[PDB]
């Protein structure tokens, strides 16, 4: 029973800390006074102004370039 | 390394009911203090450091003369 609650909470934390890093590399932070252009590849360069805040960036899809 | 983190969050030995709890309580005091701590921000006087509001920009009327004004983080 032991061996199986060491593996569970193993996996449990595995699947935890890759969650926690995909939420870490969605995240961007443009200071203010540069306003943020979403860069995104999926749709492109949003005229929806997505400037400054920290807006959920999808990886692999949205880089933050940093425009002043 | 993943697998090493996977056996060292194993072997935290398999305590009472109440150890689990206070584990629990440790990580939500120190997610607070975390927050308590970084919802101010770098500051140096002779320096306004107005509230950027998240909405609207700038605020143009919240004109921080010498004074205490957290930031919401992310905000």
């Amino acid at each position: 029973m032991a061996a199986k609650v060491f593996e569970s909470i193993g996996k449990f934390g595995l699947a935890l800390a890759v969650a926690g890093g995909v939420v870490n590399s969605a995240l961007y932070n443009v200071d203010a006074g540069h306003r943020a252009v979403i860069f995104d590849r999926f749709r492109g360069v949003q005229d929806i102004v997505v400037g400054e805040g920290t807006h959920f960036l999808i990886p692999w899809v949205q880089k933050p370039i940093i425009f002043d | 390394m993943a697998q090493n983190l996977k056996d060292l969050a194993g072997r935290l030995p398999a305590g009472p009911r109440g150890m689990g709890t206070a584990l629990k309580l440790l990580l939500g005091a120190g997610a607070v203090a975390y927050g308590v701590r970084e919802s101010v921000f770098t500051v140096e006087g002779g320096h306004r450091a107005i509230f950027f509001n998240r909405i609207g920009g700038v605020q143009q009327d919240t004109i921080l003369a010498e004074g205490l004004h957290f930031r919401i983080p992310w905000f």
